């Protein structure tokens, strides 16, 4: 279920539950326009900045 | 008797579906407004048995479905011109913000304003701008840059007088806003607690004059969601049907 | 009782007024010193279902409302009617008239007449607050950026005024209630009305023998119409659905 | 059994709104009519057994016994609105803006009152309505009369041949109530005074709340259909559901008596 949702503090959460990548499950800035690669790669854009 | 309970779940969650769609389709033409999608999940699994090359030999049996959340698409809707002097609209992110009667405040994100006896800026049903913007009477006319400065010329006058700015708030989610009604949002545990800034800054959006934001709405996505909503209502039915005849030729028997 | 019916009613009652604002503005073009009107829309409230630090909560609309319509009091074109009593505003500003029953009510239309008492009266009957009275034997009218209002007479070199045209300004102009006749009232929306020479205290300067047009952009009428028309239909097909699967649920 | 008389109740409440729905359809073309809508209210409850102890250092359902009746017709309430006017060029007919009720007078002696301005004249030239129903304040128009003009006042004048000034022959003042909606409505677009509604009161047009005369055009009926279709596509789903409770009702029953 690829359903991702972000929480107020920025946690990549499925129904509550955390996504689970390489190092640690997962964590994004507060606020960035999350972009997914085709392989998994997660690229992140602070809003306001170049 | 489990079937029916079953089939009473998935009714009931193509039912709200179709409420949740109706809804969409219903305030097409509402400034600043947001499409929703309903997101549902399955209920607890009932493990009745544990389990050369043959079947597993397992039984686990479901229990139905639930609608779990309605997320709202905070995409940037086409922008249509009003003519209108004391019409904004945002690009990018931001929420304006006004002061409910009894003392909180709340968060609109549609730009239609007027001004009030006093003279204070106020949205189309009487709540006030939470910054208090005040325009004086015998205003030529007013002018609201892509920045928060808002001025107002007069008669005779070189240069015109800024009589204040239109800062807006951001949040960390904006998916969580809890939406009251009246095109209004409230801050909520899900939400981040939010951090005003001038427009153009701090991630916030750009304001232009005498536009006004249209609804995203999908509306060939809605037609084809409500096809298929209309046709599983019809398959489940199907199943309350036969449940029934099992049920009615156990007892007659 | 059946949830998506009712709101694909408020859909439809929402698109029915709009449609109704649309052709109000329309059918008026040609008349002078009209303002178009737009209704802004908003929605219901919303239902919390409960659930057992959630990411979003379970919300269900209910509809749309119409919550208020506002005039874009900008100014329109002039048009050159040859008259020597028809008065243009160039600006912002009310001529003032006076009710029969003896309230004040305040226009922006200006074509005028005069009644067989001499007096200064708008096309109607209605008589302008300041009373101009113009005498008989009147070569002819002359109205000025000013509101001073002067007649030339035979037989005499210096023209004698008459009288000065004040006219009123609001702090909030799109607070007025609208009367027949291009005639508003003041309400407690709209400031109390201040008093103005033409020309000073930002009231608007005329012009004679030119009366304003309406402000009606009718290429988006057009398409305003498509999109209501479409939206119309799709609220109906809506309810239509609707009807086809409550008949199949209750069937059963 | 009960139940057959609770779905009884309910099928007749959904007869009725569509009687009304119907009602409100079929004179969409009648002048000065205000649509009606019904409003009803469900009857007593049996409470069987009071709700016992709980809140005990527990969590259980009260257990208490409420039995419902079913539901009736309580009012049925018009909407006194302003509709839009339709131009009839004819210079006996008279909109009415705002508030009030033209006063007709009655065959018996009573007198009614009407909103449907479509007037006429007799061969002795009173102003009478369509219908023969004479107006109270008796407005006589000679003869030899070039053109009738009725001011947005409601004083009536007739031009005659030779004299300029125009001759005032009657004053078409009107009626308001305390309560519009309490009127009691016949047949012909008439309604009478009630308890429900105050004493009516006589007025110039303009003045003391009253409306305003425009001449030459006729008040439509505020009927909206699109409010209609919807109404009796809910009340048709509403009445096959209780047919359905009353086949089950009816199965049971039969089940038991094969006993």
């Amino acid at each position: 279920n690829g359903n991702i949702q972000v929480g107020p503090t920025g946690q990549l959460t499925i129904q509550g539950h955390p996504v689970i990548g390489e190092g640690g499950p997962i964590t994004v800035p507060e606020g960035s326009e999350i972009t997914i690669a085709a392989d998994g790669t997660i690229s992140a854009l602070n809003p306001g900045d170049p | 008797i489990s079937s029916l309970w079953i089939a009473k779940t998935g009714l009931d969650a193509q039912q709200t579906n179709m409420d949740v769609i109706a809804n969409n389709l219903a305030n097409v033409s509402t400034n600043g407004f947001k499409r929703q999608r309903a997101v549902f999940e399955d209920l607890l699994y009932q493990t009745i048995r544990q389990p050369q090359t043959t079947l597993p030999s397992g039984l686990q049996i479901g229990t139905g479905v639930r609608p779990v959340a309605t997320e709202r698409l905070h995409s940037q809707g086409n922008l249509s011109q009003t003519n209108n002097s004391k019409d904004v609209a945002i690009k990018g992110q931001g929420f304006f913000q006004v002061m409910l009667p009894d003392g909180t405040s709340a968060y609109t994100r549609d730009g239609s304003f007027q001004v009030d006896q006093n003279g204070q800026l106020v949205t189309a049903g009487g709540f006030q701008v939470q910054p208090a913007i005040t325009i004086p009477a015998n205003a030529l006319s007013i002018t609201i840059g892509r920045d928060g400065v808002v001025s107002v010329t007069q008669q005779g006058q070189a240069a015109p007088v800024q009589v204040g700015q239109l800062n807006l708030t951001t949040f960390m989610n904006d998916t969580g806003l809890e939406s009251i009604g009246e095109n209004l949002y409230i801050e909520t545990q899900s939400s981040g607690a939010p951090n005003e800034s001038t427009p153009g800054l701090n991630g916030a959006g750009l304001l232009y004059q005498g536009y006004v934001e249209t609804s995203n709405v999908n509306v060939a996505e809605e037609l084809v969601n409500m096809i298929q909503v209309q046709r599983a209502y019809e398959i489940n039915s199907k199943a309350v049907s036969t449940t029934d005849q099992m049920l009615q030729k156990l007892t007659q028997l």
